């Protein structure tokens, strides 16, 4: 999964 | 979804309770300006306020009730606009200036060390002197902000629909922010116009931006973060 | 100027008579024929959109060089938000001609053009879905013009823009709209020129490409107007 | 010295 995907669940 | 059932003071209080913090730039007015180091500060900050635009994001009614696959891609084609109109934003009392930090103030002169950005710098300015000239309020800003959060990536997907009903909601909030302000309704509808035709140049100005950050991440001069990589490769 | 002082009525009835002609494209394909055929298409559509540019109110009150800045900036969202527009009544298929309707995949015989080919069908439905009107298509192609270069007499430009925001919400008002829809769809309209401009500097790129590719020959005008994106 | 101008001049 992306850092974005990561950042945005919690 | 709760964000239908917000009124538009509500919106309002939502969406100024929910801004970013303005942070600070590594800036050392010591270093001489290099193009790798003038680079390095200007993407550092916005690495930095990339953690909190996502944060933002979260907090932007009807944002949460989108999946997970819709957010990112929301963010992936609107990140760098969200950047720009938040540059703008606080330029706007800087007249030719652009403010991307309150330690780190620049002239389109500074931009000449890195090149290509000169065109961006100049664009920049003459949104924030549009602004400025528009006498922009700050609960309208953060009404266009969440429009580009929502509208910059719905072209490119029944979840659309929620989007463009929470839109059309920050529509009547725009407006209500105009006739609270003893606008009439031909200046109402006048200034609300004016206001989102400047998205266009928004868009604009984030389509150059990318591809000036591509051609400095090809040249490998500036070191660019993981974070601000996966949102490049996003565009491509 | 002269365009201040029209009625809204009258705005429709110039913009509608300013209309330019819909033209035909030359009558297996490759990557050479195709993009021979679309630039061929769009050149000849140029010289139209420059007499029909005219014939917007309050155009030819600008100086030569300030509507040679508003044309070189929005010549290409010009010919994309009329493409889509003759689009709207072909589901999945974007009428360039009338002897020349193609569908995404014909658009994969030309590299990278699938991307552009998808954004401007995702427009022509946008369209469709909301119903848009020739009226209503006529006022935003004119915004396009004058809106698109404005940020790079710019009073009257924007005193102008004003009054196609006028004639737009006397055209919704006339349909039965509510004062909330009138503005709902004003704000709904205007978005998309973000997208189209979006969709234009994709098709500047790739244009860009092609002409170092020397994949086609592109004329000579459509050659100077890509050069005015530097 | 475009193609632009004189389009627009006639
Ligand atoms: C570096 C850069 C300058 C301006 C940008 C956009 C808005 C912004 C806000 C911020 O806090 C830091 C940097 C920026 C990022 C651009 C990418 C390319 C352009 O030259
Ligand atoms: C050729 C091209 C495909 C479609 C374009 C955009 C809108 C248009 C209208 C028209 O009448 C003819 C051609 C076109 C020109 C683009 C430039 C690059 C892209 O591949």
């Amino acid at each position: 999964h992306k850092i974005l995907h990561r950042l945005l669940q919690d | 979804s709760l964000a239908l059932s917000l009124t538009a003071d509500q919106m309002v209080s939502a969406l100024l309770d929910a801004e970013p913090p303005i942070l600070y730039s590594e800036y050392d007015p010591t270093r001489p300006f290099s193009e790798a180091s003038m680079m390095g500060l200007l993407t550092n900050l916005a690495d930095r306020e990339l953690v909190h635009m996502i944060n933002w994001a979260k907090r932007v009614p009807g944002f949460v009730d989108l999946t997970l696959h819709d957010q990112v891609h929301l963010l992936e084609c609107a990140w760098l606009e969200i950047l720009m109109i938040g540059l703008v934003w606080r330029s706007m009392e800087h007249p030719g200036k652009l403010l991307f930090a309150p330690n780190l103030l620049l002239d389109r002169n500074q931009g000449k060390c890195v090149e290509g950005m000169v065109e961006i710098f100049d664009m920049l300015l003459a949104t924030s002197s549009r602004f400025r000239m528009m006498n922009l309020q700050g609960e309208e800003f953060v009404c266009l902000k969440s429009i580009i959060l929502l509208n910059s990536g719905v072209y490119t997907f029944e979840e659309k629909d929620h989007i463009h009903r929470v839109l059309d909601k920050i529509t009547d909030t725009l407006i209500h922010l105009m006739a609270k302000a003893g606008l009439t309704l031909q200046q109402q509808h006048q200034r609300l116009a004016q206001l989102l035709l400047i998205l266009s140049h928004i868009r604009h100005m984030s389509n150059k931006g990318m591809e000036h950050l591509y051609s400095m991440k090809c040249k490998n001069v500036v070191p660019l973060s993981d974070l601000l990589l996966e949102m490049l490769d996003a565009h491509r």
